[PDB]
């Protein structure tokens, strides 16, 4: 969720 | 009276723009995953993980992207594969237009309460009766084999399944998938997010794009643009049920 949420942020950049 | 009008045409457009990114962000399509599971394909054969010997076997004989118990080590290439879905699904977001000129708090929320209902979705295009596909294509494990599993990993696929059968029945396409996953990722209803207007404003350009795309291309189904919103709903539940899962897994294991 907190994990979910790194992995995104790092997706996006 | 449907008519073939520029406001048409913009719709094809659109869901030409997102076949094309979905085709780039997802290596196996539907198509190519159906041709692999029915023995239409001259790609190479999966290797059938149907009982512990066969699993044994295949962690040798298939070569997976990731490096105790068996049920363990299964749902750690589970795991691993969500990460890189994880990272597929945002790269698709990304080439939805409208999305990246959100608020980028937004397009977290999108992406987090959005993930799982989309990796089911596209589970299912992996999925017969018989199994699931995994490693890209080189393996296939059977829905009995899963279902053996010690609890709680025993029951962690097999609503997913449940869900797939019923969902594959309605035979939609790839061109079919890449609206409704970005109906789904546009979902003005997600928790905590700021600005909903503008989310729901790309989600009607999107619902208008799929209602077009399913009367195209299901002649014999007038309603199953209804039928699709109504499977939208029901993997809001299936989520609900997963996380629940997930709990007690990082907990207890
Ligand atoms: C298998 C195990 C598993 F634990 C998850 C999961 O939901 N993990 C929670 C999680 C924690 C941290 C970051 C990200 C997370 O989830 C995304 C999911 C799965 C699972 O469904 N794996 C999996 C297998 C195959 C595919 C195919 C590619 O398109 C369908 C997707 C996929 F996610």
């Amino acid at each position: 969720n907190m994990g979910l949420e790194a992995i995104i942020r790092k997706a996006l950049m | 009276h449907m008519q073939l009008n520029p406001e048409s045409a913009d719709l094809r457009a659109l869901a030409k723009h997102l076949y094309d990114s979905y085709i780039k962000s997802f290596p196996l399509t539907k198509a190519k995953a159906r041709a692999i599971l029915t023995g239409k394909t001259t790609d190479k054969s999966p290797f059938v993980i149907y009982d512990m010997n066969s699993l044994m076997m295949g962690e040798d004989k298939i070569k997976f992207k990731h490096i105790k118990e068996v049920a363990i080590r299964i749902f750690q290439g589970c795991q691993f594969r969500s990460v890189e879905a994880v990272q597929e699904i945002t790269e698709y977001a990304k080439s939805i237009p409208g999305f990246v000129n959100l608020d980028l708090n937004d397009q977290v929320t999108l992406l987090k309460y959005g993930v799982h209902e989309i990796i089911y979705t596209m589970l299912a295009s992996l999925m017969n009766k018989d199994g699931v596909l995994i490693s890209e294509g080189q393996g296939f494990m059977t829905r009995e084999f899963l279902k053996s599993l010690r609890k709680p990993f025993g029951d962690f696929m097999e609503p997913k399944f449940e869900f797939a059968v019923k969902f594959n029945a309605l035979e939609l396409d790839d061109s079919d998938l890449a609206i409704f996953i970005a109906v789904i990722i546009l979902s003005g209803d997600r928790p905590g997010l700021l600005n909903v207007k503008p989310i729901e404003d790309i989600q009607d350009n999107l619902l208008q794009a799929l209602e077009l795309q399913l009367k195209l291309n299901h002649p014999e189904s007038s309603q199953l643009f209804a039928k699709l919103l109504q499977k939208m709903t029901d993997l809001r539940q299936i989520v609900t049920e997963h996380v629940q899962l997930l709990q007690v897994i990082k907990k207890t294991e």
